[PDB]
Parts: structure tokens; sequence; C-alpha cells
RNA sequence: GGUGCAUGGUUGUCGUCAGCUCGUGUCGUGAGAUGUUGGGUUAAGUCCCGCAACGAGCGCAACCCCUAUUGUUAGUUGCCA
RNA sequence: GAAAGCGGCUCUCUGGCCUGUAACUGACACUGAGGCUCGAAAGCGUGGGGAGCAAACAGGAUUAGAUACCCUGGUAGUCCACGCCGUAAACGAUGAGUGCUAGAUGUAGGGAGCUAUAAGUUCUCUGUAUCGCAGCUAACGCAAUAAGCACUCCGCCUGGG
């Protein structure tokens, strides 16, 4: 149950950030520095990622909602495709504060995302003159801005995966509100002792989010 | 000065403490230049002085400022409110006198972390440039992938 | 200052309570019929006033009436507004006309809700839970924008207290106000109580255009 | 739903531009007399609105003290600013010996007796926090048998 | 008549302001922050970008008349091309 | 440099650290009431030196008024040897000693490597910042030169006038 650092080399997973503002707790993983980025060897991060290879299966097989967040720049379409194969929805948008504990925010996000969108999909769009087009700026713009995708989901997920909690301080506190566990790809720029997993990965290379997010939601497939 | 309008508007008028009004506005005529118009407008009521309203308005030749203020005693309202007119002119010193109060951007690569030269195929696809501004992680230094016009993976490379 | 919604509707933006025309004695029959409407609202003293529109006609009068319910107001079986209607015939001396029509669901009427809860203010109800109670009844029964208003005057008090649960989208500045609104003074030894009920079930109200 | 106690309606204000907005606040404590105590706060305009907010905040931060038979584990302390509440187990079942804002606490936690004055201040919004802390300092005998590493026969 | 810092209701004003608010929520011992901070634009808290936020109002703005372009009516006592 | 403070230049005799070092004493340690010394800033004593500056005061605006800010000046005084006061926001309104420890960080001058065909890096010590782990307080904030966790010498403090 391993797709290891023997193939995680060039796609850009096991690398740090620009070698500044790193964190002193996380030094037994990230060692070297040259040409702008830290480079991570195969010593601990292989079985460290194999831990997630065990537990994403274990959380997946009990039949609960999963959640991925790919807000970061080269990481939206991975959470798209692995939300498709995972089955539960994607978060690919800049993160909105106040998500979980406020009901009618995401509930009205459901009702205007799809239910007032039924007015678009039925005989209300073609019966109103040009003043409905700005109503479709609220619809045709504020639906995919305030997208969510949460209308499939009737109850809080099992896992809150995230490309970067250091860029995503917000839902990390929302997930540690009522007790939902998290998964992330946490690099040198964060101290992941609150995070359940240590995945030393960055975004803007070619296939880091593709590999790690791929076999994570594959573990969700065999969990489902 | 020029003109008054003395007005006791609930009780009759008595020119001892009204003369005391006339003398503290005599000290307005120590702080005058043209005492253009004033007006006393006072009000005292029943129930053993649960108020003491007084007023004098101040249309001077440039500024206007009234005073409908209170104390328990009407004598104390003449006292503290005309002393309030003194301290108002003390506020009106500087408010009166002191009309003077006295191409390509010359910059480095905007990205932070280094990306290898194979990632430049994705880094050109990252932000939407035909080149890929990325400090090379695989190659020692800087590398970038262009777009050759034939349609293959180009390389803007000193190499 | 506050604009009266019905004060800018019921004249011409909503059609008239004196919904009839004349040639010369328009304000004569209009004003004296308004005195007759006062006689209706004061001689329903063992009944419930809802709405009345007394009319002058081609037969020189057709009295339009309304009730809050027919089963109790109009009589033992319908002879209080009929015997009192002939009493209006011996008031003003004319052909005199009954119109037994319940104003439907008077828990959505500003008259019976606010005036009824003001009669219960005469019965000394806790007025805050009266506000939440009554506006929760009608907001429960629709009322897209609904609020009310109560004045103060408790045994030598100030002008007016606050007004809890005075809510509801009532865009009174805008020109879409379809509001059953009322107001009331309760005269007591302890003082008077103003009760002003905005009820907004319908959305639109110009009643002024016709081909 | 919990067993209810109401501490006090507070007195706070909002100072608007052209006057003085009447702000309203409250603080309750809840729980089901077993060791579980919560507390709520009403930042509103009226009393049942502060009951609404009082259960909005009373529904959370409601945890369990390891109640060793209607008693305390041992003598603890609570410090949060001027809330300085030292709680003492003593002879139990013979008189609920507590301050006013903490007699409700061992009511809603179910301690038989305590011996709890306070120092610092009698400010209730620090009394409740020092009370949470006074429950928080407690290790228990199953941990001194367990977390200490040896099943010590002071409790066994 | 007296008693409008005792009365209700009406009532003039700031201000025809563009600001005022509130609910959910989070954060802060607490009042307090959230909307309201935001990028220009407007007359607009206009929308809009980041945003602990989201929504709801109260809104100038939106709906009402009057005049400012043309058809359906055409002689009444008014129009005669 | 304990601070007070110390900056044209050159000599005179002059402390005090740190880096290394066990060569050596073998606990000689830390303090510190008392007592003693030093010590801002003025001023005071005697005697000089007297550019420029400036208390005191004068003249001119200033306004109701100007004994003030501005200007014109201008005495004491500022400087030099030579004695004194012992009081300064003395401050960082943060006693002295030593121990502990996330890091991002300044800069000195050593010790060591260091990078070699000249380059330029890493550790170590006392320094002095800035952010911030923990801890932390009423909050503000402090945080390796702790407002964190300990102990020894002292000192203060008891509601306001």
């Amino acid at each position: 149950s391993v797709i290891s650092m023997k193939q995680l080399l060039e796609a850009g997973v096991h690398f740090g950030h620009q070698t500044r503002r790193w964190n002193p707790k996380m030094k037994p993983y990230i060692f070297t520095e040259r040409n702008g980025i830290h480079v991570i060897d195969l010593q601990k991060t292989v079985k460290l990622v194999d831990d997630a290879y065990n537990y994403v299966k274990n959380a997946s097989q009990e039949g609960a909602v999963v959640l991925f967040v790919g807000t970061k720049k080269q990481a939206a379409e991975a959470v798209k495709e692995e939300a498709l194969r995972a089955g539960q929805y994607y978060v690919n948008h800049r993160w909105l504060g106040g998500m979980l504990t406020n009901w009618n925010t995401i509930q009205t996000r459901v009702t205007r995302l799809k239910e007032i969108n039924k007015m678009e999909e039925e005989g209300t769009f073609e019966v109103l003159p040009k003043k409905e087009v700005v109503l479709l700026n609220k619809e045709r713009e504020r639906l995919e801005k305030f997208i969510g995708g949460i209308a499939d989901m009737p109850r809080i997920p099992d896992v809150m995966y995230i490309v970067d909690p250091h860029a995503e301080q917000i839902a990390v506190k929302e997930a540690k509100t009522l007790g939902i566990p998290v998964v992330a790809m946490v690099d040198t720029n964060a101290d992941p002792e609150p995070i359940d997993v240590v995945i030393p990965a960055n975004d803007d290379a070619i296939r880091a989010v593709k590999l790690i997010t791929a076999k994570m939601a594959d573990a969700i497939i065999e969990g489902r | 000065m020029i003109k008054f309008n003395i007005r006791g508007e609930n009780v009759e008028v008595t020119d001892a403490i009204r003369a005391y009004v006339e003398d503290k506005i005599g000290k307005l005529d120590k702080y005058f230049n043209d005492g253009h118009e004033v007006t006393a407008y006072v009000n005292l009521k029943v129930y053993t002085e649960k108020r003491a309203k007084v007023e004098v308005t101040l249309p001077a030749k440039n500024v206007t400022l009234r005073a409908e203020d209170t104390s328990q005693d009407m004598y104390s309202s003449i006292d503290f409110v005309e002393e309030k007119l003194e301290r108002q002119i003390r506020k009106y010193k500087t408010r009166m006198n002191r009309k003077p109060r006295n191409d390509i951007v010359r910059t480095k690569h905007v990205a932070l972390k280094p990306m290898d030269a194979e990632e430049a195929v994705l880094q050109m696809d990252m932000l939407g440039h035909d080149f890929y501004v990325f400090t090379d992680a695989d190659s020692n230094g800087t590398h970038v992938v262009y777009r050759r016009t034939d349609g293959r993976y180009g390389l803007i490379e000193t190499e | 200052q506050k604009v009266h919604p019905i004060g800018m509707r019921v004249g011409v933006i909503r059609d008239w309570d004196a919904k009839w025309y004349a040639e010369k004695e328009y304000a004569d029959y209009l004003h004296e019929d308004l005195a007759i409407r006062q006689l209706i609202q004061t001689k329903l003293a063992d009944a419930s006033v809802s709405l009345i529109e007394t009319e002058r006609a081609i037969n020189k009068v057709i009295v339009t009436l309304h009730t809050a319910k027919p089963g109790m107001v109009i009589g033992k079986s319908g002879a209080n507004v009929d015997a009192l209607r002939a009493e209006l015939n011996k008031l003003t001396g004319k052909q005199v006309h009954i119109n037994i029509v319940e104003i439907k669901k008077p828990d959505l009427d500003a008259h019976l809700v606010g005036e009824g809860i003001a009669k219960q203010l005469e019965a000394r109800i806790a007025f805050r839970r009266a506000q939440k109670q009554a506006i929760q009844r009608a907001m429960r029964a629709g009322a897209k924008g609904i609020k009310t208003q109560v004045s103060g005057r408790l045994n030598g008090a100030d002008i007016a207290r606050a007004e809890g649960y005075s809510e509801g989208t009532v865009p009174l500045h805008t020109l879409r106000a379809d509001i059953d609104y009322a107001w009331e003074e309760a005269d007591t030894t302890y003082g008077k109580l103003g009760v002003k009920v905005w009820i907004y079930r319908g959305e639109v109200l110009p009643t002024k255009k016709s081909v | 739903e919990f067993e209810e106690r109401v501490v006090s309606i507070n007195r706070v204000t909002k100072v608007v531009k052209g006057g003085r907005r009447l702000r309203f606040a409250a603080l309750v404590v809840v729980g089901d007399r077993n060791g579980r105590v919560g507390f709520g706060t009403g930042k509103a305009q009226e009393v049942p609105e502060a009951i609404r907010k009082a259960i909005e905040a009373a529904k959370k931060n409601l945890i369990t003290v390891p109640m060793v038979g209607t008693t305390l584990p041992h003598e603890a302390l609570g410090v949060f600013g001027g809330g300085k509440i030292l709680l003492k187990p003593a002879v139990e079942g013979a008189g609920v010996a507590a301050g006013g804002a903490v007699r409700a606490v061992l009511e809603l936690a179910g301690v038989a007796d305590v011996t709890s004055k306070s120092l610092g201040s009698n400010t209730p919004i620090n009394v409740v926090r020092a009370t949470v802390d006074g429950l928080t300092q407690l290790k228990r005998a199953e941990e001194v048998a367990a977390l200490r590493g040896k099943s010590v026969s002071d409790f066994a």
C-alpha cells in the first residue's frame, strides 16, 4: 500500500520552501538547501507518508464524508478530480470564514446554489426582463464564488484535507471546534503538531498534489 | 455695546442680577470689538427650582453663539453661564485672533520557492506565461521552458 | 417625522373608502357619511369593527359595510346590522343597505390584532410577550413584513417605551407598501397606549391606473 | 436541556453617537449535578433573549470533573485574574460550604461538601473561569495508578 | 382653565443624511471586534475585493404622479387642415 | 564605563573585560544594613578667561493686555584651575548574584575550523536590538541582554489629599 519516494522525486512533493521563516520544530525531516528550495531525502518521509497510506484507508472504509481543500494555486483541479473519484465534494475557492458552526450560511448556500437555481432551470429565467441578468450576477457569479459544493453533504465530514494550513489558518480552527480530524500537505512553513498528518509537500511544481491527493482519494475509493 | 434684548420669559424682570448680567456682558465689553446684538431669554419654573434655564444669544458682527444653559439657582445660572461666556471667549481667542495657525518593471522574479525545470512545463501552465519564471531545482541555477512555435515543449534556456 | 403608509396610499394610490363620485355635494354626503361611519364604529359597541365603505349611488346611496365575522356581529342571526340598519334609516332617512362580508382572517387585520391586544392591554397583558405573541401569530400566518408600535404612559411616566419584535421587511420609504396598518390610543388612569400595526402580506399597492 | 442556575443579568452599555444604547448581558451556569457544569452569557437587549444566548453559550464548555463519590480529587486552585478560588475537600455531606457563585457549581457538579472561600475578587466573570480552572488542575487516582506508571495502593 | 421635563396622537428639526442597524457565527476576562474593514465609483453601505465571515434590513438609489416622442379616440360647448 | 557619562589630533600611566586556557591556588564564592566613595544639571567660593550664546532687564510687535512665544539687544551664567551642594524621567518609572531553555533574527572581537589557483561559509563568547515558543499579566506587553520557571543578599510598598 505504497506509491513511494522512488516515484515522488521530480513531481515536487518532498521539498521545502524558500529557505527562510522555517520552523524549528520540524527540522528532523527537512535537511538540505540549495538553488532556492529545500530538498527532502527518503529517510523518514517514506514511512511518514505510509502512515497516511494506512489511515486514509482506515477513515475511508467506515463510510463517512471526506473533504479536500485545494485553494492554493496549482492545486484546484486535483481536489476537483479527486473529489469526483472520492465521491464527496471539493473546496476549490478562497476559503470563507464561518463555515461549519453557522448553519444558514451554508444552508442558504444550498438553497440559492441549487434551489433558487431551479428558478434559472425552470420558467422564471425566460419570463423576466434584463433586471434578472444582475440577479444572474448573484446567481451566475455568487454561486461559483460562494460555491461550496456542500449540497451533497448532510453532515460534517470525517477528514479535512488541505493543501496549506499555514495559508489556511481559518478552517483548521473550524475543524478543531467540534472534533473533526484533518489531513494536509504540511511543508516547512507550518508546525503541524496540531495537524494529524505530516506530508512535506508544496504546490507550484507539476504533480505533487496530483500524486498525494490521487492515492488519498484512491484510498477513499477502496474505502467506498 | 450696541443692543440687547433682555427677556425674562416666565418670571418678571429685576435689574439687580440683570444688572449683574449687564456687567458680565460688560466684560464681554472687555472682550468686544463691536457688540453687535445680544438677547437674554431665561426660563424658571415651579416645584422649588427643579431647573434654572437661562439664555443669551450672541450675534456679534462675525460670529453668533447662544447660551441656554442651567443651574439650580437662576442666580447661579447667571453666574456659571456668564462665566461660561467668559470661558467661551477664552475658547474664542485663537478661534478669533489666530487666523494664522502657524516598460518592464525593474524587479526580480515575483515567485518565492524554486521549481525544477520539468516543473517549468507546469510553471508555464501555472500562471499563463509562455516562459516559466522559476529558479531551477533540478538544474543548478535558473532554467525556463519556452514555447517553440512548431508546437512542442520549448526551452528558453541559456542551458 | 414619519410618513404614514396608508396616509399616502388610501386616498388615490389605494382607492377611496368613499368610493363614489358626485357633482356638487360630494364633501357633503362624503363628510356626513363619514359621521355615519362614526355611528357604525360606535354602534358596533357590542361587536367587532373591521372596515366600512359607505357609498352614495345612482339610487343616491349604497352603504358598503364589512364585518370581522358574520356569525356574531351581524346579529343573533343577522338582525343587529339590519335592525340597526333601519335604525340608520331613522337616523338619516334614506334607503339603507346592509353588506354582510367578513374581512377574511382578522388575525391578519391590523384592527383586530392591535386593537384586540390593546383591549388586552386594558386587561393588563405583559406587552412585550403581547408583541411577540400577536406578531408571531400573524408572521406565523404570513405577513411578509410585519411590525407594530406601543406607546408608554404607565401611571405618570414618559412618552413611549421601546417596541420589541418590531420586525419585518416594511420598505416604507419605497413605493411598494401594501400594508394593513392601524393605530390606537388606550385611555386609562395610568395613561394612554398607542398601538400601530404594520401588516405587509401583499407586496404591491398602486390602485390608480385604468384603461 | 440541563439543570439550570442563573448568576446575574449584567450591566453593560453601547455608546452610540447621539446618545446611549442600552446594552444587555447575562451569565448563567447549567449542568446535571453529576460533574458536568456549563455557563452561558447573554449579549442582547432583553431577558429571554439572554436566555436564548445563555443556552447558546451554556450548551458548550460543559466538561466533567472526575467526581470521586460526590467529593473532590484533592485541594485545587483557580487563578484567572482576580478569580482566585481555592477548593478543599473535607468532611462531606454535612453542609454545602461554598460561596454564592460556586455553591451553584458544586450543585451542578454534585459534590457533597466543599470548603471553598475565594481570594482575589468576587467578580463573577472571573469566578466562573477560576472555577473551570479549579476543576482543571485535577489529576485523578486512576491516573496516579495509570498515567504515573504504577498502580499505587494509596488508591489501588 | 391650570398641569405638553406628567398626558397619547400629530407635530418642526438635524438630514433628502448616506449613513444607521440587527441576526447567525467567531474572537476577546469583559464591554468590545463581524457586517461596517475592502478596490475604484457613485448621489448611494452604489458594487466589490481581500476579508471571520455570512445574511437580514433601514435605506438615497427601486416602485408613484407631472412634463418632455409616437400610435389606438376624431367632434362636445372645444379642433377647421 | 556601575552609571553619571565619554568623539580634532599626539604623548604620559591608567583601570576593566571577553576569547582561549587547568599552569596554579583549592571554594578563596555571592553578596551587603552600617560606614565609605563617585556622581547629572544648575548654583555657590576664590582667581582668571572673556568669541558666540543666553537668565535679569530694556526697546519693538502682540492684543483687552504682554512682565510670554518673534525681533533687536543684553547682565548673571555658560569656558579654565580651584572647593561644595547630593538633589535629576537616576529611566527602561524594570535592584544584585547565578541556573534553566523554541527559534527568525543585529553587530563587535577573538577562538576554532572554513572556501581555495585570489572567493566565502560553520561553530563558540561577552555585547546590544526587532519579531515572536512556552511561560506570562488587569491589560498593555516581556521573552535570552525574560514582565517565565528557582534560590542568597538587600531594599521599598500599604486608600487619598
